[PDB]
């Protein structure tokens, strides 16, 4: 529940929820204002049906492509950093936060899925998708399987969809136009026929999600997998000696790049002393620092911390898969793209449907 | 998307042809049905048939129909949410003709529905029907009846327990 006098932080379960706790001692200190941090499930879908009317949280983080939804159905707070803040932090980071004019979130850092291989069992990982097939033969042999990643979620699908020419709503002139979802041209049917054909030859099973790969790949049963900045904290913990490097091409794999927000709800008695966390604990060199250090955040949008991070080989390899893909739209349409690419990865993968009957649902189901 | 509106006229109108139907209607995670709520579902179940069979410009279309009471006055309205083909300049007159040609049997006098397209403020067609399904319609638990074959909805709208 929402009071005066204290802030509710919603974070998602796979980041580092403890060590922004953490931040919010630190302001607890100096203030006197407790703050807790909470990890529910869905909470991407549980914030618009409580935010209004129930309990919602003072500030939600989350990619920033939910965001347009939120501000068009007016659960945020407008946000009011000043230019000498607003240059702490790099600029493209704030555009993806920038929704009809007004910045509508405050942009924390830069996501991209990689790949991560596992040195010992794959010393030379693949450069192409095409190759996956024979090293998960040779692999199936010595007891393992090449490749297993979440099936469930289509942001981990979508790399392998979206690089032979598949897309979201055409960007032109600034603008993304929904008119025109590329979700059911040749070349994303090609990203996910491999994709289906990779399950029906057994070298991935469709049920696969997140809780699986992760064990398949911190216990060795698998040589790779495909993650973001998050996953890296269990790896380190797993012992196994590992490397991150570019996504497999198909036929570059572009995988979405997301920006973690914070938002401010529009039920919030607090949004100064939100704004005051935000900008003067948590995006500052040190308390960034807290948080990566828990889970690792990519490659944070304050510049000042920014430079530290990305003399990490990781974090070169994670903008390295962020440059080939594409920046998340924010718009409101995006819940209803990704509501339509869950269900065709979902159905083409178990077999309810085919590739060419999932893809040409998913292509009316975002711009009715 | 959009809205038909529904008189109480045309309730009165109705034939045996319309009342007498054995199909599934699937009360087990639903409220009961009233005789006109009852017709309304048996409607929008039959114009549903019709358009999974319906060729030209609604070939391979998704569709979401939900009927609700009209709270202010008597009868009822229809929500209706796209497909290759359907475009602004035919959707009008196509989901018209759809729902006119069933209703046309199940009528004792000649009785045409009109439908409103959801426009923006700014003049434009809708192009949200799907966060409106989930955003708005399938809140609502005051929803008479509901179908579609949108996968993932195609169980969920006529559930009770899932919108709770
Ligand atoms: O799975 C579709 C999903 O993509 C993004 O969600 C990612 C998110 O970017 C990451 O922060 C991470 O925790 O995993 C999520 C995948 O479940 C979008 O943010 C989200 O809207 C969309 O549902
Ligand atoms: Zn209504």
């Amino acid at each position: 529940k929402i009071e005066e006098g204290k802030l509710v932080i919603w974070i998602n379960g796979d980041k580092g929820y403890n060590g922004l706790a953490e931040v919010g001692k630190k302001f607890e200190k100096d203030t006197g204002i407790k703050v807790t941090v909470e990890h529910p499930d869905k909470l991407e879908e549980k914030f618009p049906q409580v935010a209004a009317t129930g309990d919602g949280p003072d500030i939600i983080f989350w990619a920033h492509d939910r965001f347009g939804g939120y501000a068009q159905s007016g659960l945020l707070a407008e946000i009011t950093p000043d230019k000498a803040f607003q240059d702490k932090l790099y600029p493209f980071t704030w555009d993806a936060v920038r929704y009809n004019g007004k910045l509508i979130a405050y942009p924390i850092a830069v996501e991209a899925l990689s790949l991560i291989y596992n040195k010992d069992l794959l010393p030379n990982p693949p450069k192409t998708w095409e190759e996956i097939p024979a090293l998960d033969k040779g692999l199936k042999a010595k007891g393992k399987s090449a490749l297993m990643f979440n099936l469930q979620e289509p942001y981990f699908t979508w790399p392998l969809i979206a690089a032979d020419g598949g897309y979201a709503f055409k960007y032109e002139n600034g603008k993304y136009d929904i008119k025109d979802v590329g979700v059911d041209n040749a070349g994303a049917k090609a990203g996910l026929t491999f994709l289906v054909d990779l399950i029906k030859n057994k070298h991935m099973n469709a049920d696969t999600d997140y809780s699986i790969a992760e064990a398949a790949f911190n216990k060795g049963e698998t040589a790779m997998t495909i993650n973001g900045p998050w996953a890296w904290s269990n790896i380190d913990t797993s012992k196994v000696n590992y490397g991150v490097t570019v996504l497999p091409t198909f036929k570059p794999s572009k995988p979405f790049v997301g920006v973690l927000s914070a938002g401010i709800n529009a039920a919030s008695p607090n949004k100064e002393l939100a704004k005051e966390f935000l900008e003067n604990y948590l995006l500052t060199d040190e308390g960034l620092e807290a948080v990566n250090k828990d889970k690792p955040l990519g490659a944070v949008a304050l510049k000042s911390y920014e430079e530290e991070l990305v003399k990490d080989p990781r974090i070169a390899a994670t903008m390295e898969n962020a440059q080939k893909g594409e920046i998340m739209p924010n718009i409101p349409q995006m819940s209803a793209f990704w509501y339509a690419v869950r269900t065709a990865v979902i159905n083409a993968a178990s077999g309810r449907q085919t590739v060419d009957e999932a893809l040409k649902d998913a292509q009316t189901v975002p711009h009715m | 998307r959009g809205v038909l509106q529904v008189s109480s006229n045309v309730l009165d109108c109705a034939n045996d042809n319309w009342w007498c139907s054995l199909l599934d209607l699937d009360t087990s995670d639903w409220e009961p049905l009233t005789h006109t709520n009852r017709l309304m579902a048996i409607y929008l179940s039959s114009v549903a048939s019709k358009l999974d069979l319906t060729g030209g410009p609604l070939a391979g279309c998704l569709y979401f129909f939900q009927v609700e009471c009209n709270k202010f006055e008597e009868g009822y309205h229809i929500h209706v949410v796209g497909g290759p083909g359907l475009n602004p300049r035919n959707l009008t007159v196509c989901v018209e003709g759809l729902f006119n040609n069933v209703l046309y049997h199940f009528v004792t006098e000649n009785v045409k529905l009109k439908f409103l397209p959801g426009m923006t403020t700014k003049g434009k067609y809708f192009r949200d029907g799907e966060q409106f399904i989930e955003n708005y319609l399938m809140k609502k638990i005051n929803v008479v009846w509901c179908v579609t074959n949108i996968d993932g909805y195609i169980d969920t709208c006529i559930s009770a327990t899932f919108r709770r």
